[PDB]
C-alpha cells in the first residue's frame, strides 16, 4: 500500500526499491507571442529514479524533441516516464530489478502499472510523504547535464557522494531530503549556505561539497534554520 | 402461451416472474403461473417471508421443455424440475387451470418492457455462464460469485461471465500502452467482439443477463460485470454506429425498470458519470442520459 511516516524504515531494508519522480519530465517557459497570445516553449527535462538505500540515481534526460508533434503533453509525460522506467527495469539483470517502485505522484500509478504488466511481482506504490525531489534541478551538476543534452541520454550519479562510508542510508536519505527541501523553499539561501566557505570544494566525481562530519552538522543546522525561517517569512510567525 | 405449475406452496414466499411479483401465503392453494409469453427467456424467482436473505430463481425457456416448481423440505427451497412425460404434464396443467388455481402472467398489450430487457438474451448462452448441464434451466442466487471474483471459491456454483480487466495484458498491446489504456477500441472490437463474443448480439446478451441478475437477485458480481461491459464501450473512441444506438436503447430500458429505491446500491457513480459526461461516447447516449438526469440526478 501507500508509503508514509509509519513505514519509513522500510526504505532502508534489503529489498531493492526505487523512487520515481516525474515532476521535472515536462518543463516549459511561458511567453507572449508577437500577436500578444501566450505560448509555451519546452526545455529539456529528466526522470528522477533513485535507490534510497544505495544512493544510485538513474537520471533519464528527456530531450525536447520527444514532444515534437505531440498533443496533451502533460498526459504524455506520465506515460513517457512509465515507458522509460519500464525500459530501465528490463535493462537491469534480474537480481538488480526492484521489488517495489514508489511513485512520488499518484497520477503515475496507472501509467506505470500498465507499462509493468510483464512484471506482476513488482509492487507499484504511492506515498503520502511530500518528498522534495522536484528540487533535483537545483543541484548544479544535474541541471548542467540536463540542459546541455542534445539527444536522449541516461546519466548515473551517486546522490550521496561517499557519505555511506561514514553514515547509514537512513541518515544519508535524511540529509538528502533536508538539503533538497531547503533548496526548494529558498534556493538562493540554500546555495549560499552550501558554498559560502571557498575552502570546502566539490570533488569532480561528487555532487555536494566535501564537508567533514562536524561541518555537516553546522550545514544541516543552517538548513533547518532556513526552512523554519521561510516558514515564518511565508506565514508571518 | 405456456405454463409453469407448482406442486404446492408450503412456505410463505414472494414469487417473481420476470418484472412482476406476488405474495403467496403459507399453504395457500397456489398451483402456478399461466399465459407465459412464448419467444422470450423468463426468470421465476423467490424470496421467503421468513428469510429475505438469499433471493434465488431459475432462468428458463418454455420452448425447451415442460418445467414445474416443487418445494423441497430438506434443502428448504422451491426447485425447478423438468417433466419428461408430456401427457402427465398436460393433464396436470389442464386440471389446475380448470380449478383456476394459477396466476396469469400479467402482460399489458402495449408493453414491450420484457422484450426490451431480454432482446439479446438466449438460453444457450445463459447455460454457458451458469454451468449445470443436466438441466435445461439455470439456477442463480444472491450469493453466487463470478469467476473473476474467485480470481481475486466453489467453481461449480460460479457465474462464468467473460472476464474484462482494463489493466491486463489481454487489454493492452505491447507498445500501445498509453493508446490502448486511454482508448479501449482495440480491446472492444478485436479482443472481445471479433475474438471472444463473435458479434455484438452476444456481447449485449451477456450485458443484459448481468443486469437482470444484479436487479432480481442483488448479485454483486453481476452488477460489476454489467458496469464493466458498459464502460468498455463508452471508453472506446471507435464503436460501430449501430452498437451505440442499440446500447442507448438497452440502458434506457434498464434504467427505466430499476426500482427507484435500489439505485443507491445498483448504480456505480464513477462509471455513469464517466460514461455520460467524460467518455468518448458522452454525446452518444441521448435516451439514457435523459432518463438518468430526470430519475437519478443525485447520482450525477
Ligand atoms: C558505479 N557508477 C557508475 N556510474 N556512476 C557510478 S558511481 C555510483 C554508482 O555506483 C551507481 C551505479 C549505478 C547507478 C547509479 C550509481
Amino acid at each position: 500500500g501507500a508509503m508514509n511516516s509509519s513505514n519509513y524504515a522500510e526504505l532502508f531494508n534489503n529489498d531493492i526499491k526505487l523512487f520515481v519522480d516525474d515532476t521535472n519530465v515536462y518543463r516549459v517557459t511561458v511567453h507572449k507571442t508577437f500577436e500578444g497570445n501566450v505560448a509555451t516553449k519546452a526545455i529539456n527535462g529528466c526522470i528522477f529514479t533513485l535507490n534510497p538505500k544505495t544512493g544510485h540515481l538513474f537520471l533519464k534526460i528527456i530531450h525536447t524533441s520527444v514532444w515534437a508533434g505531440q498533443k496533451r503533453l502533460s498526459q504524455l509525460a506520465k506515460w513517457k516516464t512509465a515507458e522509460e522506467v519500464s525500459a530501465l527495469v528490463r535493462s537491469l539483470p534480474k537480481e538488480e530489478q526492484p521489488k517495489q517502485i514508489i511513485v512520488t505522484r499518484k497520477a503515475m500509478l496507472d501509467p506505470l502499472e500498465v507499462h509493468m504488466l510483464d512484471f506482476p511481482n513488482i509492487a507499484i506504490r504511492p506515498t503520502e510523504l511530500r518528498l522534495p525531489f522536484s528540487a533535483a534541478m537545483s543541484i548544479d551538476k544535474l541541471s548542467d547535464v540536463v540542459m546541455k543534452a542534445t539527444e536522449p541520454q541516461m546519466v548515473l550519479f551517486n546522490i550521496y557522494d561517499d557519505w555511506l562510508d561514514r553514515i547509514s542510508s537512513y541518515t544519508a536519505f535524511s540529509r538528502l531530503t533536508l538539503l533538497l527541501r531547503a533548496l526548494k523553499t529558498n534556493e538562493e539561501s540554500a546555495k549560499m549556505i552550501l558554498l559560502s566557505d571557498p575552502t570546502i570544494t566539490i570533488k569532480s566525481y561528487h555532487l555536494w561539497p566535501s564537508f567533514t562530519d562536524e561541518q555537516w552538522i553546522t550545514i544541516e543546522s543552517q538548513m533547518r534554520d532556513l526552512i523554519l525561517t521561510e516558514y515564518g517569512r511565508k506565514y508571518n510567525v | 402461451m405456456n405454463t409453469v405449475p407448482f406442486t404446492s406452496a408450503p412456505i410463505e414466499v414472494t414469487i417473481g416472474i420476470d418484472q412482476y411479483s406476488f405474495n403467496v401465503k403459507e399453504n395457500q392453494p397456489f398451483h402456478g403461473i399461466k399465459d407465459i409469453p412464448i419467444g422470450h427467456v423468463h426468470v421465476i424467482h423467490f424470496q421467503h417471508a421468513d428469510n429475505s436473505s438469499m433471493r434465488y430463481g431459475y432462468w428458463f425457456d418454455c420452448r425447451m421443455g415442460n418445467f414445474y416448481i416443487q418445494y423441497d423440505p430438506k434443502d428448504g427451497l422451491y426447485k425447478m424440475m423438468e417433466e419428461r412425460d408430456g401427457a402427465k404434464f398436460e393433464n396436470i396443467v389442464h386440471n389446475f387451470k380448470e380449478r383456476q388455481m394459477m396466476v396469469s402472467y400479467p402482460k399489458i398489450d402495449e408493453d414491450d418492457t420484457w422484450y426490451n430487457l431480454t432482446e439479446f438474451v438466449q438460453m444457450d448462452k445463459i447455460r454457458k455462464i451458469v454451468r449445470k448441464d443436466e438441466n435445461q434451466f439455470s439456477y442463480v442466487d444472491s450469493s453466487m460469485t463470478t469467476v473473476q471474483e474467485n480470481e481475486l471459491s466453489d467453481p461449480a456454483h460460479s457465474l462464468n461471465y467473460t472476464v474484462i480487466n482494463f489493466k491486463s495484458r489481454e487489454a493492452i498491446r505491447p507498445g500501445h500502452e498509453m493508446e490502448d489504456f486511454l482508448d479501449k477500441s482495440y480491446y472492444l472490437n478485436t479482443v472481445m467482439l471479433q475474438g471472444i463474443f463473435k458479434n455484438s448480439s452476444n456481447y449485449f446478451g451477456e450485458l443484459q443477463f448481468a443486469f437482470l441478475n444484479a436487479m432480481f437477485f442483488g448479485n454483486y458480481g453481476s452488477s460489476l460485470q454489467w458496469h464493466a461491459m458498459i464502460e468498455l464501450i463508452c471508453s472506446s473512441a471507435t464503436v460501430p454506429k449501430h452498437m451505440l444506438d442499440k446500447l442507448d436503447e438497452i440502458l434506457y430500458y434498464q434504467i427505466k425498470t430499476l426500482p427507484e429505491q435500489y439505485s443507491d446500491i445498483l448504480l456505480n457513480e464513477r462509471v455513469w458519470n464517466i460514461c455520460l459526461y467524460s467518455s468518448f461516447q458522452k454525446n452518444s447516449l441521448h435516451n439514457t442520459e435523459k432518463i438518468m438526469e430526470n430519475k437519478y440526478p443525485e447520482l450525477l
